Formats: C-alpha cells, sequence, structure tokens
C-alpha cells in the first residue's frame, strides 16, 4: 500500500535553506512523476516542483531557480533543496506520487509545514 | 438484497465484477480502453499492463477505483 512520508520542514528565517524529503512506500511504478505542491493560508494549492521518472523538471513561476529537485528511485525518495527562503514561501506543503503521471491516480502525503 | 461478488460501477463509468476481476494476472479490460481512448494514452497502458501482475491489491484497486 502507497503511504507517503514526509519530513525536513520546519523554520528557517529569511535568506535560508530547507531539505524537504518525501519517500514513497509501496510499489514503485514503472514510470511516476513525484513532487510537492503547496498551500498558504486561505489561498490556492499552488505546484511548487516536480520530477517524472524521465528525469524532467517542472517548477512554479515563484520559484526562480531557487529549489533543487532530486530522485533516488533505488530508494523511491525525492528531495527538494529550498535555497533563499522569504515570508512568502511560508505554507503547508504537500508531497505527491502520480502513477504514470496520470493526476487521476495520484497518493497525497499529509502536508509539512515550512515557516520563514 | 445484495450479493458478492458485485458489479461496480466507478465515479468516471469504469466497470468490473469486484473482486474477482481486479484478483487476475490482467487488468480489467475496462481500465485498458479508458486508458488508449479516453485519456489517448497508450503509453499508460502498456505500462499498467505490465506492472499488474506485481500490483498489489490495494494498489489495484486504487487503480481501479480512481482512474
Amino acid at each position: 500500500k502507497v503511504q507517503l512520508q514526509e519530513s525536513g520542514g520546519g523554520l528557517v528565517q529569511v535568506g535560508g535553506s530547507l531539505r524537504l524529503s518525501c519517500k514513497a512506500s509501496g510499489f514503485t511504478f514503472r514510470s511516476s512523476a513525484m513532487g510537492w505542491y503547496r498551500r498558504a493560508p486561505g489561498k490556492q494549492r499552488e505546484l511548487v516542483a516536480s520530477l517524472t521518472t524521465t528525469g524532467t523538471a517542472d517548477y512554479g513561476d515563484f520559484v526562480k531557480g531557487r529549489f533543487t529537485i532530486s530522485r533516488d528511485n533505488a530508494e523511491n525518495t525525492v528531495d527538494l533543496h529550498m535555497n533563499s527562503l522569504k515570508p512568502e514561501d511560508t505554507a503547508v506543503y504537500y508531497c505527491h506520487e502520480d502513477p504514470y503521471g496520470m493526476e487521476s491516480l495520484r497518493y497525497w502525503g499529509q502536508g509539512t509545514q515550512v515557516t520563514v | 438484497g445484495g450479493s458478492w461478488p458485485q458489479r461496480v460501477v466507478t465515479k468516471k463509468g469504469r466497470t468490473f465484477l469486484y473482486p474477482n476481476d481486479l484478483l487476475q494476472t490482467n487488468p480489467p479490460e475496462s481500465l485498458i480502453t479508458a486508458l488508449v481512448e479516453e485519456y489517448q494514452n497508450p503509453v499508460s497502458a502498456k505500462e499498467l499492463q505490465a506492472d499488474w501482475p506485481d500490483m498489489s491489491f490495494d494498489e489495484r484497486r486504487h487503480v481501479a477505483m480512481n482512474l
């Protein structure tokens, strides 16, 4: 059964860096997209970063070269290294796995808080 | 009333016999047809057909109910 475990959130004040980590438990589908969305309070859920099994990355507009997304398929994990963080980046960050890169099959993590 | 196994229709109109059609070496034919013609994604169909024998029941159910 797919469980998505998130870790690495928490507070760091402006200009800092964090590593969000997400490990996908269960089946390792031959192709999948993994990434992160965020929800700031009262606002609408946004895509932060995503990466397929082939290796292509997709970033939200606001990222602007600040973030790096990597994946270690051996352990079926994905890590987000965030740099130069700012007050606007404070939100709840949710991990997601999309079997075969399809939103209809998406699993969600429970969400991890990041605070500047 | 009510019986077992049960005919299932999903929120998106997929039909299979539950649980039998999810306990086989091949995925339910409706799901293969859905990926090919509805989504126009034969790649997904080929890959689901390949992963299915190794997929646990929870994951087959997850796919069947949400595809």
